[PDB]
């Protein structure tokens, strides 16, 4: 009930779309993944790639994490991704988010789960 | 099998 791995999947995985819908993707998705139940999580990124493609990042380019840990890996190639971030005018429990679609190299922290 | 546990950054 919630392992670090399922938390990760619940929060960032969206293999059901190749890219962000439209301007409301962050509103529905943040909602769906229950990232706004108690509060409005302020920032969250969705990866539009298959689970396996993302797990495979842990055997890609090893880099330091933004903290100094050594368990961070960078994807060799770019990935379709969606940046969800709270708009200056967002208050609980009516959380508004600005969806920003992009194609980027993701950096993930890995552990044996 | 080391799996992603945190989404650190983009690019």
């Amino acid at each position: 009930k919630e392992t670090a791995a399922a938390k990760f999947e619940r929060q960032h995985m969206d293999s059901s779309t190749s890219a962000a819908s439209s301007s409301n993707y962050c509103n529905q998705m943040m909602k769906s993944r229950n990232l706004t139940k108690d509060r409005c999580k302020p920032v969250n990124t969705f990866v539009h790639e298959s689970l396996a493609d993302v797990q495979a990042v842990c055997s890609q380019k090893n880099v330091a994490c933004k903290n100094g840990q050594t368990n961070c890996y960078q994807s060799y190639s770019t990935m379709s991704i969606t940046d969800c971030r709270e708009t200056g005018s967002s208050k609980y429990p009516n959380c508004a988010y600005k969806t920003t679609q992009a194609n980027k190299h993701i950096i993930v922290a890995c552990e044996g789960n | 099998p080391y799996v992603p546990v945190h989404f650190n950054a983009s690019v």
